[PDB]
RNA sequence: UUAAUUCCGAUAACGAACGAGACUCUGGCAUGCUAACUAGUUACGCGACCCCGGUCGGCGUAACUUCUUAGAGGGACAAG
RNA sequence: UUCGAUACCAAGAGCUGGUGUCUGAGGGAUUACGACUCGCGUGGUCGGACAGCACAUGUUAGUCAUGUAUUAUGGUGUUUCCCAACACGUAUCUU
């Protein structure tokens, strides 16, 4: 069979995750490791959210290679859970039924919006006279 | 044949004028040209106190100076683009040409 | 008799702006919306939905202004507000070629009868026509519209290789494709012109403006025939491919006239009255005849396409 | 805190009184009309002017506009 | 070359060169009607353009002053001989140069024209030159030992925002009088012109201009204009 | 009523100016555009290993611009 | 059951599109020439149309101006370095 490749990303924080979706059998791996080995393990289910909800029936046609950079631990975990979900929606509209994508999008978006839409918040700048963005140094009377 | 022109300026649209001028030159003289590679900008940042003395409320100035860089590669002998690079020199933009 | 509704098509998120029908695939339409998507459909004519969206043609920057099918059925040319055109194949909906040169918004696009010429009307005072490999053949700005060239339309009867142009300076301009130059101006209108459509027999043209007066000019001659006061603003005009009917989108209603006796054949408001509680109704934006002229599609403002059929 | 200043309001009233026949109910078309007819020097000001134009004109029909 | 300064240190060195040069020319040619400097580093040349108003005096006697200034600027800044060619250019519409007015007022006040009469005299020259509005402040020890600040404004003057950068031309100066330093602050708001000669080309970011419609006449009944 | 002498209303006041707002820099969006051996990707050939595949910041040059860079425009207005 | 339109191929036709032969209408810089500054060298700037031609000369224009070779203010030919048919001009090769 021919080319069925799509690369889609997911940002939540300074971090970014990019997922290379392509036809094969079901295999989802982040910087080599399977999704059971990406740390911290406390956020196991947060990575399994799109798998657990869409089922392995929808994933088993294609394999995804995720690659991550920037930000921290929680950030990159919210980046990868976004990246694989967005990649599959983008795949399932470009190469198979438009009703199939409509089915996926409506299921994912109504459980939680953050699987598709990035949270636009970024660390606000510091200004003089204070140790953070808004908190100020201690003024002394008498 | 791999001549490289590095255009550097504090003004962006004056840099883009000279950059868009040299590509027009290379194309109208029938030469292989790698488009302008926008190298990351550098922000010369100096933050001073505002008061000359000591006894004003603690206020700081934040002086910035952005410096911008394009480089355009050309596969041609020296003396053709020498005549082009000599054309359209602005007071703002700074040109450095290497041969190999 | 009359024209009656069955149901609506739900596949757009922005306002549907234009529809393009092919005589080869009567269970397939294309509709251009006020998002960056052109929806190709697959019409089942079933109970839950008359048609289901089969394909999403994405890859524009702004609102898609016009969509036009080829005679083949394997090219759909589209024009958008980013000044680009996209010649696309409906096999997958992937990109083949894109047109650049127009500066402001491109408003209306059109193919030739031989699928060998493009022509584009824009918000800059220019009618640009292209070869099929997306380089500018000719632009006309000199003896052209002083305001926006809203709509441009090529000859169905190209024995006179003509083109008709309605703009925002309240004239219609007829041009010779021999040299792409001005032949006759059509002065008489009282407001900017939205649409101009040529009769499928390629003999006379109907011009619909703001005021809501549909004027029939001649193309055999440079002369006027008669007028049809639809009442409300005429958004989009469409002509019956078999019968001698006009179909005009007079604001929130589409009124179809007979031209033999100047009387309304039928009037079409969606009497499913939804705006009964203080607001303007969602109005029809464009409309398209099917393969035969038995089935009318009408694109409306509220992200809907309603499909009417002549019952008798 | 979306109170339009005298600049946006006066510009809107002057644009309608001179060019009533072009401006309509749609925000996006009369954004493009105001863009062409008025040499407005910034994009956010053009959007705020165009915004208030398709509020005044959407109430002219209802009736008794004063200014 | 061998020392091979970074772009950061090079561009700061280029800036400081202009800073010390502007200081030198302002100190010397203050009483010769000098506007400003422009530095074109032509291929193996350094073509310094001096903007003046009375260009015969910044020129000297058979170009004695220019040859004098070329010799010392070559000597201090360590350029090679011949690679430093000065060019005196008198500015058109001197009235709209803040430095020309501030340094002229200075040499009137220390000359012996009255403070009130000097300020009014400069103010009237600027508004007839065609500035949109001007402001001349003269502060220091006026009419005895305790110091005052006299403020002479006529026309429009803006104070806040970015347009202050390219519409308001300023000049702060000191004059030597016997009681002490008199501080001068001259502000000139420039007029806008699409030409870009005397003022800026960017119109004020809230000055909205409306095209007036062509008062045409509607065609009552359909006509046509057939040709070929 | 507004963040605001910000507007609408009342109205012997009408029409304006400075400050406010606009403006400038930055933050976030583009699977659209112009471009990248001083950014990288997807393939591809060789090379190592585990049992055709898996991993490779091991190597090397055909497509490209999603990922990175900085230019232009688009985008949001109380618009629905 | 006769009257006129529709799914197709054969007889060549035209058109449009590709390709590009060719002239340059033009478009530009700068340097020719034109000036203004001059410290005498440049510098600034009109950037080929504004610039001048030698009565050389492309045409004729009131037949009255002139004072009847005549230069009217025929106002257009000679003539520098580039990109040049959206100047849709046309060769050839094809749809």
């Amino acid at each position: 069979g021919p080319l069925q490749s799509v690369q889609v990303f997911g940002r939540k924080k300074t971090a970014t995750a990019v997922a290379h979706c392509k036809r094969g059998n079901g295999l989802i791996k982040v910087n080599g490791r399977p999704l059971e080995m990406i740390e911290p393990r406390t956020l196991q289910y947060k990575l399994l959210e799109p798998v657990l909800l869409l089922g392995k029936e929808r994933f088993a046609g294609v394999d995804i290679r995720v690659r991550v950079k920037g930000g921290g631990h929680v950030a990159q975990i919210y980046a990868i859970r976004q990246s694989i979900s967005k990649a599959l929606v983008a795949y399932y509209q470009k190469y198979v039924d438009e009703a199939s994508k409509k089915e996926i999008k409506d299921i994912l978006i109504q459980y939680d919006r953050t699987l598709l839409v990035a949270d636009p918040r970024r660390c606000e700048s510091k200004k003089f006279g204070g140790p953070g963005a808004r908190a100020r140094y201690q003024k002394s009377y008498r | 044949h791999r001549i490289r022109i590095t255009l550097t300026s504090r003004n962006v649209k004056s840099l883009e004028k000279v950059c868009a001028d040299l590509i027009r030159g290379a194309k109208e003289k029938n030469l292989k040209v790698k488009g302008p590679v926008r190298m990351p900008t550098k922000t010369l940042r100096i933050t001073t106190r505002k008061t000359p003395c000591g006894e004003g409320s603690k206020t700081w100035d934040r002086f910035q100076m952005r410096i911008h860089k394009r480089l355009i590669d050309l596969h041609s002998p020296s003396e053709i683009v020498k005549q082009i690079t000599s054309i359209s020199i602005e007071p703002g933009v700074e040109v450095e040409v290497t041969i190999a | 008799e009359q024209m009656t509704l069955r149901g609506t098509l739900k596949g757009h998120n922005g306002w549907v702006t234009q529809i393009a029908t092919t005589p080869q695939f009567p269970d397939m339409i294309l509709s251009a919306s006020r998002d960056k998507t052109i929806i190709m459909w697959k019409l089942t004519r079933d109970e839950t939905n008359y048609g289901i969206p089969q394909r999403a043609l994405r890859g524009h920057s702004h609102f898609v202004s016009d969509v036009v099918i080829s005679s083949d059925g394997q090219f759909a040319l589209s024009g958008s507000w980013d000044g680009t055109l996209r010649l696309w194949d409906l096999t997958t909906g992937t990109t083949t070629r894109r047109f650049v040169g127009h500066t402001k918004d491109v408003l209306s696009v059109a193919f030739s009868s031989d699928n060998r010429q493009i022509v584009s009307g824009s918000r800059d005072k220019t009618i640009k026509l292209w070869n099929t490999l997306g380089v500018c053949k000719y632009t006309v700005q000199d003896e052209s519209h002083s305001e926006w060239v809203s709509c441009v339309r090529f000859s169905p009867n190209s024995s006179n290789p003509i083109i008709v142009s309605c703009g925002w300076d309240k004239l219609v301009k007829v041009w010779n494709l021999a040299n792409c130059k001005l032949k006759t101006n059509h002065i008489g209108h009282t407001g900017y012109l939205n649409t101009v459509t040529v009769s499928p027999d390629g003999s006379l043209c109907a011009s619909g403006g703001k005021d809501g007066q549909a004027m029939l000019w001649d193309l055999n001659e440079g002369k006027h025939l008669y007028t049809l006061d639809g009442g409300d603003i005429i958004n989009a005009l469409c002509f019956s491919p078999n019968r001698y009917w006009l179909c005009a989108a007079t604001g929130p209603s589409i009124k179809i006239w007979d031209l033999e006796g100047k009387i309304i054949v039928d009037e079409l408001k969606q009497e499913v009255i939804s705006t009964s509680s203080k607001a303007e109704p969602p109005q029809c934006t464009s409309l398209a005849w099917s393969a035969d002229g038995q089935t009318l599609f009408a694109g409306y403002t509220d992200n809907l396409v309603r499909v009417w059929q002549v019952t008798i | 805190g979306r109170v339009r200043t005298k600049t946006v309001k006066k510009a809107a009233r002057v644009i309608i009184e001179k060019y009533y026949t072009r401006l309509g109910n749609d925000f996006h078309t009369n954004k493009r009309v105001c863009e062409e007819i008025a040499i407005i020097p910034s994009k956010k000001l053009r959007n705020k002017i165009a915004g208030y134009v398709t509020h005044l004109m959407k109430r002219i029909q209802r009736g008794p506009v004063r200014g | 070359m061998a020392v091979q300064i970074s772009k950061k240190r090079k561009f700061v060195a280029d800036g400081i060169f202009k800073a010390e040069l502007n200081e030198f020319l302002t100190r010397e040619l203050a009483e010769d009607g000098y506007s400003g400097v422009e530095v074109r580093v032509t291929p193996t040349r350094t073509e310094i353009i001096i903007l003046a108003t009375r260009t015969q005096n910044v020129l000297g006697e058979k170009g004695r002053r220019i040859r004098e200034l070329t010799a010392v600027v070559q000597k201090r800044f360590g350029f090679p001989e011949g690679s430093v060619e000065l060019y005196a250019e008198k500015v058109a519409t001197r009235g709209l140069c803040a430095i020309a007015q501030a340094e002229s007022l200075r040499y009137k006040l220390l000359g012996g024209l009255a403070v009130r009469r000097a300020c009014y005299g400069v103010l009237r020259f600027i508004m007839e030159s065609g500035a949109k509005g001007c402001e001349v402040v003269v502060s220091g020890k006026l009419r005895g030992q305790r110091a005052k600040s006299m403020k002479f404004v006529d026309g429009l003057m803006i104070h806040s925002g970015d347009p202050v950068n390219y519409y308001v031309d300023t000049a702060v100066r000191h004059v030597l009088l016997r009681q002490g330093v008199l501080g001068i602050k001259v502000k000139i708001m420039l007029p806008w012109d699409p030409s870009g000669k005397i003022g800026p080309k960017k119109p004020l970011p809230d000055h909205v201009s409306i095209v007036e419609p062509k008062d045409e006449i509607l065609p009552t009944t359909p006509i046509s204009e057939q040709k070929g």
